[PDB]
């Protein structure tokens, strides 16, 4: 094993909840890393 | 401490709810469980001071080099502290088999663990060398009841996940 | 997500009926192997150190591209990545063979990194190279055919249920590029 | 303590009383089974059959030469073009539609066997049909051991155009039946092994043919001793064609009671077809 | 059915061969080798009984799987058909092993033996362990490496047939895998 | 096929029985007279082409009425065939020195050839009696040993007693 | 019976066929081996006062435990039945020697003995053990020639092997 | 395209092998099952009016907003594209059962489609709905459970295949959302 445990790391995409939230953090919020995973 | 009860009610905290219906077939999952699970405990407690010597002197039976000078094995003192060390690793197995999760494993024998054995040059899998041969021991009905030794033996595949 | 009792609430919802008498031989089924469903989820989270420790070692020495200086393991920065990043994708099938379904393996992860591996460098050789080692060990565990050590269990066929594990990459096989 | 780069590996030291030390080792402990790999759209699990699975095509080709090999021997039955009075299959009373519906359950059950009694059946009605032929070939066997339609039409058909069958040779005295009841006795013992009676000598389903099982033999138990002077004098030679080389080999006493007492070694039916 | 003597015959009509001096010392051999294989199958139906019963001992000894209840082989009929079972097969590779040719153990038995015992539920992998006992106790009675029991012989190489008791319960144990 | 093979490893197999001294005894007898039947099979090896033209013009000097047309000898593709069915007999008793018994004749040449030769209008009164020129036609201290000919003489009268 | 003839001159019955040269080849290797079979018949004969007492207290040795009342040796009335019954089955594989196959065993004293003696509370451990006590007890250039012990030895084993 | 030979060969390419003995049972299991499968073609092909027609038909008295004003079954030209956008689903899954293999099926009209559904205005969860009335009618030519129109073939189960037609119905539904 690596460390202690292998877990989730924050630069994915679908790494929140967004549920019930404002429309600036919506798409904050979805599309997390699509700045260069379609722009490439 | 990881067990079967804390999963339950910490989450449920985190919910900020009731128990439920739901919550309370992993506790009928508990007893189900539990009626053949502590006859492994018990039984582990009547053999353990040859046990701990017989899984003990198999890495000695595996690695002839830490009797060397200059190694950890060196001297008696020192190789009365690797059946100390041993017999902590399978005192927390007892435990670990009453409680029905992980948690005294990972508390007081595994977190925190492999940063120490470097530092005192102590070799990472010669105790996992060790207690493969606590795995390999078992005859299913003789020493455990035919489903108690794949749930000890399931203990056995954690710690050698942990320091390897 | 969805479990495999899951799966047949929403087109049953999707339908706007009730869950009758024609899926009781299917949620009968599930009950019967959750013996041996549990029996078999013990098996891969057991093994699974040195699982992913042979799934690195046996794509890297018929590869040794990943060996290249300056390439994808190179450094220890990256050879230690790649330990984490392959194994993740072992941890999240070990959820989704418990649950019976595999709804749990795309909006978890297969929900990205397709496009992401591309992302920062990953290529599309050996990462889908990666799963297939891990694919024909997966099955030798669950049916007790592996060659180096010998799980005691009951007796009984493995050819339906371990077929879970397998299913559990399509999601980590396409659309790991 | 110390070493040195000499070569004494060889060498031993003597000194071995060395029942001192006993040591042992190990390895082992791995079955394999072959599993399918590359994957979409597929995945299999074995599954269970409980019969023959040897082809779809293999399963439709088997019933087709065993009902051949039933209309060979209805074609050695009627050699001679007579429906010959050996078979019977009714009563007085018309019935043979109602005996349909025996057969038909008999067509049926032998269908919902379960998986034990499918399986053996298969396996005693391979070494029966090298009993069955007589000759030892290239051709016959190797239909009748990888279908056993096959092998169960010729152990009934070759078997009932010779007269060792049960009910058709006649026996001469009280000593000669009563010996030839007592080993139908067992094999009602073999048929119903236990308390529980077995599915397969059910011979009925409706009240108009649970009587009707009844007189259906009695009619044809007259005409073992109805039909003939010299076909039921060479049913008691045929007799022990049966018994004494396929059945009792080895016993000398089981081989001259069927020498001694033909019409009680005719229906001994070691042809195990559990009724 | 088949044997040596009709093995060497049996491709020469697919071809409308007379059997010559060409292939005879083939069977000069073999005729060489009568009272040497005569040696061997004696000493194997010497003790076949206690071979039986070493074998499913040993394969309970590595497994007690069986033995648990639920399991495949636990009950007093089950272990007089696993016995059933267990003898059948010593006998049909001694009349292979009298015949030099394993013709005899592929109808007989092998035509669909490995998945009757799936459709009755029998566990294959334990099938596979417990001949691999006959195998190896074959070996050391057709030789004199046995424990206690040396049987009166003349001296002399007997590999060669040790060769053909080794090319015999795998092609079994390949039919049951 | 037809061997002592096929005896006592089949009745063994009847029996549901374990190769016991009975058959252990029974091939013994081969061993003894291999050597007395198999300086026969080269003979008819080395005479594979010798004596099949000196036994068709001896059965028709006896057969002669064949050359009429509608008959079974009405042309020489007839003969370049009738040397054809002879050799096809001679093959099989070639083989039958080797392994035996009658092995190979009665499940390839033997069975069913009642069902054959008048209904292609072929005489089978000059089948046997091609066979029984050959039958006679021996000379046991010259030709071969005088414990080879005994092996081959008893099986080219079986071949009228097999059409029998 | 058991025997050749019960092999090959029944099968050509069950045949329909004649006596064949594959009937008549079965026989040859009673000839050569009959000289090897028959003076081992002889020294049972004359050792068959010698060899009963011997083989029944090595038996009494290692079961021991008969001589209480209420099982199968309780008085010397049933030790005098004893070596009645090792000497029946002493007798009949005398006579397998001279039949050739265990002829005189399975139709008279082996069949259905696994329905007679712990329903008779004797023990079948015994029997085999008293048997196993003379199957190892040979010597094969020394008591009789080295042709003889081996239809000997293998007969003693079987009678182990017939009880299993 | 790789079809349903090809599709574990390109593995033996990444893994650097050949095609042996391995998998040479497993490629012939496709081809004793394919006159089963050859025979459940055709009758599909032949009611490509239907099942093109009833899947929007399926859609107008279980959707009432549709054929309203703002839905998408409203116009003719769009009512005329409802079966054009329609039967191109009806002929590709015949496409897939004939090569077996789905690989050329997730890109030829399913690499596109999302992005342009987004686009066109379309309620993705009533498309679903237009294709699960789809799934349902597959099932009466296969294994002839169709209570309005059967169809005359040789009795035999073919239920390996029954819902490996519907097996890529369900990848267009995540492939919409
Ligand atoms: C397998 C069958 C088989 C055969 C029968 C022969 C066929 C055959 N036999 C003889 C050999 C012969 N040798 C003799 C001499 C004999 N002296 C005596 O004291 C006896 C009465 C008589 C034994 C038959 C006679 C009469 C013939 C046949 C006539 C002839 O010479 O052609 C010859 C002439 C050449 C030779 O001598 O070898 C031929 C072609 N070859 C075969 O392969
Ligand atoms: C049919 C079965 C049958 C028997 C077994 C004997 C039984 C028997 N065997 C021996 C003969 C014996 N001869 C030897 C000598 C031997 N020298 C060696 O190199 C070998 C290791 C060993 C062969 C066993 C031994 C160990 C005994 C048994 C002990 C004894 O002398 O009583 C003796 C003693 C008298 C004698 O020497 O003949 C007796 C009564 N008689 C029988 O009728
Ligand atoms: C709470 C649970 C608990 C544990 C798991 C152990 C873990 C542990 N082991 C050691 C300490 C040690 N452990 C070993 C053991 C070994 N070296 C070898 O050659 C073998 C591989 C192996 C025994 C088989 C040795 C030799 C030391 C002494 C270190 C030294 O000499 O500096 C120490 C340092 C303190 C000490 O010296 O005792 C600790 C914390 N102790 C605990 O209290
Ligand atoms: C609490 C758990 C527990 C165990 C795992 C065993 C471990 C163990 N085994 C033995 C002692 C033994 N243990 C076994 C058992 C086996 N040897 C094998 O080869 C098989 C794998 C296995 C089942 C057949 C045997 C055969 C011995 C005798 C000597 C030996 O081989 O170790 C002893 C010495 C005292 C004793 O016999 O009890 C101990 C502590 N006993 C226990 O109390
Ligand atoms: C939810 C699931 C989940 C994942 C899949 C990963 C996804 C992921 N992978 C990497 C990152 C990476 N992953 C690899 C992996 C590999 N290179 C190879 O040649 C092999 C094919 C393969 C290992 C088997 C490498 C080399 C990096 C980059 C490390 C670097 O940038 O130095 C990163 C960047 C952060 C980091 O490097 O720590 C992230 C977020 N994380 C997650 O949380
Ligand atoms: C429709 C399926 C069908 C078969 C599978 C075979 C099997 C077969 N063979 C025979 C009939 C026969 N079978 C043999 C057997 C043999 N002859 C030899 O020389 C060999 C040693 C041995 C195996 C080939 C003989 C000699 C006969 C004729 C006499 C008899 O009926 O026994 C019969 C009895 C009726 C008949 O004559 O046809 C049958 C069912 N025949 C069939 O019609
Ligand atoms: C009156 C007609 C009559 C026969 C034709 C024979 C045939 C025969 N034997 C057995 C039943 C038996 N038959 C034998 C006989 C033998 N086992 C051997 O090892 C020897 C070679 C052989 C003769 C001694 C034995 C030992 C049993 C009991 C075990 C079994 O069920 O097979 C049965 C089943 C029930 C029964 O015992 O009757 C039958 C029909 N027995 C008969 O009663
Ligand atoms: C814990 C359970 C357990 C057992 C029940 C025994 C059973 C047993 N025996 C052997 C292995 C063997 N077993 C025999 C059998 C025998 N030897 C004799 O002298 C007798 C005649 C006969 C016993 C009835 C022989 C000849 C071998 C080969 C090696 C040897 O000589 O021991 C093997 C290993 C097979 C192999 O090599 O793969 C096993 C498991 N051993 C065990 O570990
Ligand atoms: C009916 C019963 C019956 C038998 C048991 C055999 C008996 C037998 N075996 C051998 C003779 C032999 N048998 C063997 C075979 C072996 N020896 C060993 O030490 C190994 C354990 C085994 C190997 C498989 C050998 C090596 C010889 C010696 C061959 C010779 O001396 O020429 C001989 C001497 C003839 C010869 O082969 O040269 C005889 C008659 N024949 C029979 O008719
Ligand atoms: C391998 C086994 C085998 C045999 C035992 C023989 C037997 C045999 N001969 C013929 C067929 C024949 N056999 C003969 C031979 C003869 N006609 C006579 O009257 C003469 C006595 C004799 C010549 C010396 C002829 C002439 C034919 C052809 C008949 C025809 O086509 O009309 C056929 C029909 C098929 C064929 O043409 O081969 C068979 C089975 N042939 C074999 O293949
Ligand atoms: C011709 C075939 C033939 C045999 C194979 C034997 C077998 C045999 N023994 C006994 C019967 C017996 N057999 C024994 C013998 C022994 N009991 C033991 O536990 C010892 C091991 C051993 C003495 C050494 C005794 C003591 C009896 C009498 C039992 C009794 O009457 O209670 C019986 C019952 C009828 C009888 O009393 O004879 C039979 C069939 N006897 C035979 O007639
Ligand atoms: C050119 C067009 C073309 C076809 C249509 C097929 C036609 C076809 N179908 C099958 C044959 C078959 N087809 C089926 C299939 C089915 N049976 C049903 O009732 C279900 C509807 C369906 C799927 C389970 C079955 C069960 C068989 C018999 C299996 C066998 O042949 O052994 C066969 C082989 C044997 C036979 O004739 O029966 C052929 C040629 N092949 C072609 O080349
Ligand atoms: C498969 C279950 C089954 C049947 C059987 C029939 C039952 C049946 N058998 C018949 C009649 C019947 N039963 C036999 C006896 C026997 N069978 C033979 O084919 C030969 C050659 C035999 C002699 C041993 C014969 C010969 C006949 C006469 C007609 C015939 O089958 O050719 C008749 C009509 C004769 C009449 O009108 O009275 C019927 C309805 N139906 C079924 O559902
Ligand atoms: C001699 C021509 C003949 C028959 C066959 C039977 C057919 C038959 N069996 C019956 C009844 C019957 N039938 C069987 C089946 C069969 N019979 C057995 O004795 C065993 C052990 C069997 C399976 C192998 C059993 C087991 C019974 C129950 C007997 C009882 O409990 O009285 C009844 C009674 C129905 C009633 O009136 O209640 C009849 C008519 N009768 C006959 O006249």
């Amino acid at each position: 094993l690596t460390g202690y445990d292998s877990k989730s790391s924050p630069n994915f995409p679908n790494r929140a909840a967004t549920r019930e939230r404002r429309t600036v953090s919506f798409n904050a919020r979805v599309a997390r890393n699509k700045s260069q995973a379609k722009k490439i | 401490m990881k067990s079967v009860i804390t999963t339950v009610v910490s989450a449920a905290d985190a919910a900020g709810r009731f128990p439920s219906n739901s919550d309370l077939e992993s506790i009928q999952g508990n007893i189900q469980r539990s009626a053949a699970r502590l006859e492994a405990a018990e039984k582990l407690a009547g053999n353990h001071e040859a046990v701990v010597k017989e899984a003990g002197d198999a890495c000695f039976a595996k690695y002839a080099y830490l009797k060397n000078p200059g190694e950890a094995g060196e001297n008696q003192e020192k190789i009365n502290k690797c059946y100390r060390d041993v017999d902590h690793y399978m005192r927390l197995v007892n435990y670990c088999l009453v409680v029905g999760g992980t948690g005294p494993l990972d508390e007081w024998g595994i977190a925190g663990a492999r940063e120490v054995y470097r530092t005192l040059n102590l070799p990472t899998s010669a105790y996992v060398a060790s207690i493969a041969y606590t795995r390999d021991r078992l005859c299913v009905p003789r020493d455990m009841s035919a489903q108690a030794g794949v749930e000890f033996s399931a203990y056995l595949d954690y710690l050698i996940n942990a320091l390897s | 997500m969805l479990d495999a009792f899951s799966r047949v609430v929403v087109n049953s919802d999707a339908k706007a009926a009730y869950v009758g008498g024609s899926d009781l031989q299917a949620l009968k089924s599930f009950i019967a192997d959750g013996n041996k469903r549990l029996d078999a989820v013990n098996s891969i989270v057991s093994n699974a150190s040195c699982m992913v420790s042979d799934a690195v070692s046996g794509m890297i020495c018929e590869n040794p591209g990943l060996i290249s200086p300056g390439g994808n393991c190179y450094t220890n920065r990256r050879m230690a990545a790649c330990l984490r990043d392959g194994e993740i994708i072992l941890r999240y099938v070990s959820y989704a063979l418990l649950a019976g379904d595999a709804s749990v393996l795309e909006d978890r992860c297969l929900n990205g990194l397709k496009e992401t591996y591309i992302a920062l460098g990953v290529p599309t050789n050996s990462s889908i190279r990666a799963v297939s080692i891990m694919k024909a060990q997966a099955v030798a565990f669950i049916t007790n055919t592996a060659t180096e050590r010998k799980m005691s269990f009951a007796a009984g066929d493995c050819t339906s249920l371990a077929s879970e594990v397998a299913s559990y990459f399509d999601r980590v096989g396409a659309a790991i590029s | 303590w110390d070493k040195l780069l000499n070569t004494k590996p060889m060498k031993r030291q003597v000194q071995p009383n060395p029942p001192t030390n006993e040591t042992r080792a190990l390895n082992l402990g791995n079955t394999f089974r072959s599993p399918a790999f590359k994957f979409l759209g597929t995945l299999k699990r074995s599954k269970d059959p409980s019969g023959l699975r040897l082809g779809f095509y293999g399963r439709k080709a088997d019933d087709f030469m065993a009902r051949s090999i039933a209309m060979q021997a209805k074609a050695s039955a009627a050699g001679s073009g007579v429906y010959t009075t050996q078979c019977s299959e009714g009563a007085s009373k018309g019935m043979a539609e109602n005996a349909r519906t025996a057969s038909l359950a008999k067509q049926f059950r032998q269908a919902q066997r379960s998986a034990r009694e499918m399986s053996f059946d298969y396996y005693e009605g391979r070494k029966y049909a090298m009993k069955a032929v007589g000759h030892i070939c290239n051709y016959e066997e190797k239909i009748f051991q990888q279908y056993n339609k096959t092998a169960a039409a010729y152990v009934m058909g070759k078997q009932e155009t010779l007269l060792s069958c049960d009910r058709y040779a006649q026996p001469a005295n009280k000593a000669e039946e009563y010996i030839q009841k007592s080993v139908q006795m067992q094999m009602k013992k073999r048929s119903i092994p236990y308390g529980v009676y077995t599915t397969s000598c059910a011979d009925g389903t409706v009240k108009g043919m649970a009587e009707n099982a009844r007189v259906a033999k009695e009619s044809a138990n007259f005409r073992a001793r109805q039909m003939s002077a010299g076909a039921k004098a060479a049913a008691r030679f045929n007799a022990r064609r049966v018994a004494n080389d396929w059945h009792n080999n080895g016993c000398n006493y089981e081989e001259k009671l069927t020498s001694r007492f033909p019409a009680a070694a005719s229906s001994v039916r070691p042809t195990t077809n559990r009724y």
